[PDB]
């Protein structure tokens, strides 16, 4: 199979310099072209920077030409970006795609999975758990209010996974310059309060992990 | 029956490969005359102008940096193309 997978980033302070690198497997590299391209949260799809096949010419955009640089190494299959003086409106999802010749454009088949990168000034900081349990019918619905975090992402599992098929998890939203999300599950109330149910907050970024066992009010 | 500049073995891995030794045009000692020393340093400077010219068996003109004086071995690594390179096949 062709595959991108590309490495690097995380939380940079404004300012700060990274390089991204992607590896190529199963194509010819050398003779193919190469671009990043990053998405804002889900939404805004903006090219960055492609190489020749060779060393031969480098192109970038009005966005980035000044301080991003991309780069292969045609021994290993390996993309290169490397992106100094790095600025709030960096933050984003950057993909390598793979750029082949059509009849007179071109086009991008394959994406890799992307590397995310958020360029940002405040901490990192662990987030709080509080149960949701309701203060009358044959379904409960139970929730875990997890507050205050940041970077993304954070994970909500529910009795380890086994409640997986009744379960919403709504995205994190930005205020105070700290995330904050909510998950629901729901349950047969011949489970619960009978049985254990505990929702387990893990947050890599500050290596954190919070359970919380959801009892009757 | 003449001067040959590629020759591909060894007279009668090796250190005489490509040794044509009958290219010898031979030595020129130069001197001052006298038993002493001269009184003055002095400079020679020989100029050659070949002449009655025949020569046969064309071939590839070397498009790679001389190494040595003997052999055609040239630099592995840095191994140029023999002339300027541009951007695109396209582009002028």
């Amino acid at each position: 199979e062709v595959k991108l997978v590309e490495s690097g980033g995380g939380s940079v302070k404004p300012g700060g310099s990274l390089k991204l690198s992607c590896a190529a497997s199963g194509f010819s590299f050398s003779t193919y072209g190469m671009s990043w391209v990053r998405q804002t949260p889900e939404k805004r799809l903006e090219w960055v920077a492609t190489i020749s096949g060779g060393g031969g010419y480098t192109y970038y955009p009005d966005s980035v030409k000044g301080r991003f640089t991309i780069s292969r190494d045609n021994a290993r299959n390996i993309l290169y970006l490397q992106m100094s003086s790095l600025r709030s409106g960096d933050t984003a999802m950057y993909y390598c795609a793979r750029r082949v010749t059509t009849v007179a454009e071109y086009y991008f088949d394959y994406w890799g999975q992307g590397t995310t990168l958020t360029v940002s000034s405040p901490k990192t900081t662990p987030p709080s758990v509080y149960p949701l349990a309701p203060a009358t019918n044959s379904m409960v619905t139970l929730g875990c209010l997890v507050k205050g975090y940041f970077p993304e992402p954070v994970t909500v599992t529910w009795n380890s996974g086994s409640l997986s098929s009744g379960v919403h998890t709504f995205p994190a939203v930005l205020q105070s310059d700290l995330y904050t999300l909510s998950s629901s599950v729901t349950v047969p109330s011949s489970t619960w309060p009978s049985e254990t149910v505990t929702c387990n907050v893990a947050h890599p970024a500050s290596s954190t992990k919070v359970d919380k066992k959801i009892v009757p009010r | 029956s003449a001067y040959q500049w590629f020759y591909d073995g060894y007279p009668t891995k090796d250190l005489e490969y490509g040794a044509m030794p009958n290219n010898m045009m031979g030595t020129f000692s130069v001197r001052t005359v006298g038993t002493s020393k001269s009184k003055y340093p002095l400079v020679v400077r020989i100029y050659m102008r070949m002449k009655h010219v025949r020569a046969w068996i064309p071939r590839p003109m070397r498009n790679q940096n001389y190494l040595f004086k003997a052999n055609p071995n040239y630099a592995g690594n840095s191994i140029k193309p023999t002339g300027a390179s541009r951007t695109a096949i396209t582009t002028l």
